[PDB]
DNA sequence: TTATTAATTCCATATGGAGACTTGGTTCCGACAATATTCAG
DNA sequence: CTGAATATTGTCGGAACCAAGTCTCCATATGGAATTAATAA
């Protein structure tokens, strides 16, 4: 499906040419601190 | 394991007829005039204490005492009532507190064999409430002898009648009510008191004085590692808080080479390039490296009978191995040799924790015997001219190298973040000159030689302190 | 005129696992005494 | 009018235990070795 490339040199060129912003970002804490006995709040990074 | 042998009459020791082999490990015919608790202390009951909102008080589990009986409570305040903490509040509220009265004593009432036990001091202020685990005695003879006798002497008695009972070994007001203590024992230290208590309020403040300038083993490292290259640790820690990255499709093969682009990959870019604003020494780490040879780890049994294996936690932030094995094996590979130990290899940690995978530590330790490192272990036979493998151990510990190792860790499982070879071939680290590198390693060697020196003499007064007690008691 | 592959074995090795064992002590349900109740002789 | 017994009101006592911290053997490619091999003078 690649065409006996290593993908890597063509694939610096081929996001060279066509670029398009991408968003990362890291939640630290969801809110819903669960164990064995039942759930808890925490703060939630993800909504309010 | 032990054989004994007891009768039916002493299963009427306690009003709880037990029978269990721990108990009874203990009960035996007494030939000496033993005391009972109503002579020594007395059980005081807790009560809920009506705690003030505006003051921020102290509160203290079993977790926040140490096993040498010191305290390291939270401080909490209502006004700011968040919920990290709202568990803690939870429990006061539903009534687990209580105000040591000054002179008790606090003993633990889950797992004793910890030595948990804490004295609240007849002098200072800023007193602390506790949990309801612990259990109030109100010693009628002097406190302090009271609990010397109950931490080193005692020991065992109060640990022969906690009570397990399908879970938490536990122990009961009953339990310390059904103790046995012995007369010579508590009448010697008794009656050779007012020195007895001087020698141990020396040591004690000399114990105290001693910890009053100790430091960890990752902070000398951060000063020093900070000192140079003019690195702002309190900027470092600010741009780490940050939890947005956006970069391009672009800079996705960026000396990616195989095309990874995790938020981990993009912080570490971020942080990396904060990094080396400054410093201009850098080159990769790919170049100056021969061999990156995997370790050896089978089916071990604690404490067995063969070759000893190392493991994860003989890594320290020092830089040494620690050279203490615990785990051995009696299985053969036809080639033992090539998984030894020997002085000068450098060994990275391979799997551990986000914040602990990529230790490094030199062995400078002249063992004789053969010792085999697990595959969780990388030796890094290296060129000798321009590493200096003391100094790039220790610049894997400090912060140089605990933030690459945190966010280059490859894995699904977070708990066992593992580093490749690839990443130690493609790690960006500065390298001073050779006359540059010594420099630090003698600072970061001779500080922390002293704090260690310090950690020996606190070890040592500690163990004299209970001698002193044992010739006393036995004399 | 051979000996280069490039396939087909085969090794010790690098890599990674919706992990998993170790140590310490924590919540929460269920009684339960003591609130209360409780109607009545 | 002297109850003790059921609304319950807050406290002990355990738990087919269980979070916190952090240390692990092993199945599985794998590829560079071996092998067969076809180049071609």
């Amino acid at each position: 499906v690649f065409g006996f490339y290593n993908a890597w040199w063509v694939f610096g060129e081929v996001a060279k040419e066509l670029d398009y912003p991408i968003f990362m970002a890291e939640a630290e804490n969801v809110g819903y601190k669960r164990t064995k006995k039942g759930e808890k709040p925490m703060p939630n990074d993800l909504y309010d | 394991g032990l054989i004994q042998r007891r009768n039916f009459s002493t299963f009427a020791s306690e009003p709880s007829v037990r029978f269990d082999f721990n108990y009874m490990k203990s009960v035996t015919p007494t030939t000496e005039e033993y005391y009972t608790y109503k002579s020594l202390f007395e059980v005081v009951p807790s009560t809920v204490p009506t705690l003030d909102e505006s003051e921020p008080f102290k509160y203290a589990e079993i977790g926040h005492v140490s096993k040498n009986g010191e305290v390291f409570p939270v401080t909490l305040s209502f006004e700011d009532r968040d919920e990290l903490n709202e568990d803690l509040f939870k429990k006061i509220e539903k009534g687990d507190i209580f105000l040591p009265e000054r002179g008790n004593i606090l003993i633990s009432a889950i797992r004793p064999y910890l030595n948990k036990i804490v004295l609240i001091k007849e002098d200072d202020k800023t007193d602390i409430y506790f949990t309801k685990a612990f259990i109030q005695i109100k010693p009628l003879i002097n406190s302090r002898i009271l609990y010397y006798a109950l931490r080193t002497i005692f020991s065992e008695k109060i640990n022969a009648v906690s009570r397990q009972g399908k879970g938490y070994p536990t122990l009961k007001e009953d339990d310390l009510k059904t103790i046995q203590f012995s007369k010579k024992v508590i009448d010697n230290l008794l009656a050779k008191e007012e020195e007895l208590i001087s020698n141990i309020d020396a040591l004690e403040k000399d114990i105290k004085e001693l910890k009053s300038i100790q430091r960890s083993k990752k902070e000398i490292v951060d000063e020093v590692f900070s000192s140079h290259f003019n690195i702002n640790m309190v900027e470092l820690m600010a741009l780490d808080s940050q939890r947005r990255v956006d970069v391009g499709l672009s800079s996705i093969s960026s000396l990616n080479s195989t095309i990874r682009y995790s938020y981990r990959w993009n912080k570490m870019k971020l942080i990396q390039k904060y990094l080396y604003r400054d410093i201009d020494c850098i080159e990769p780490l790919g170049k100056y490296i021969l061999s990156s040879n995997n370790g050896w780890s089978p089916e071990s049994v604690v404490g067995g009978e063969g070759i000893p294996i190392l493991g994860q936690e003989h890594l320290e932030f020092d830089g040494v191995l620690n050279v203490s094995p615990t785990k051995a094996t009696t299985k053969t590979k036809n080639n033992m040799e090539n998984f030894f130990i020997q002085e000068g290899d450098l060994f990275i940690s391979r799997g551990n924790t986000v914040d602990l995978v990529g230790l490094a530590c030199v062995v400078e330790t002249e063992v004789t015997e053969d010792i085999i490192y697990p595959d969780l272990y990388i030796r890094l036979k290296i060129d000798e001219k321009v590493i200096h493998k003391k100094y790039l151990a220790l610049l894997f510990n400090s912060f140089f190298g605990r933030l690459y190792f945190k966010y280059v860790s490859k894995g699904k499982n977070q708990t066992m973040v593992k580093i490749s070879s690839n990443e130690l071939l493609n790690y960006y680290l500065p390298i001073p000159p050779m006359e540059e590198q010594l420099e630090i390693v003698g600072k970061i060697e001779e500080q922390i030689g002293a704090q260690n020196e310090i950690e020996k003499q606190i070890e040592e007064k500690r163990n004299q302190i209970r001698v002193i007690i044992e010739e006393t008691a036995r004399s």
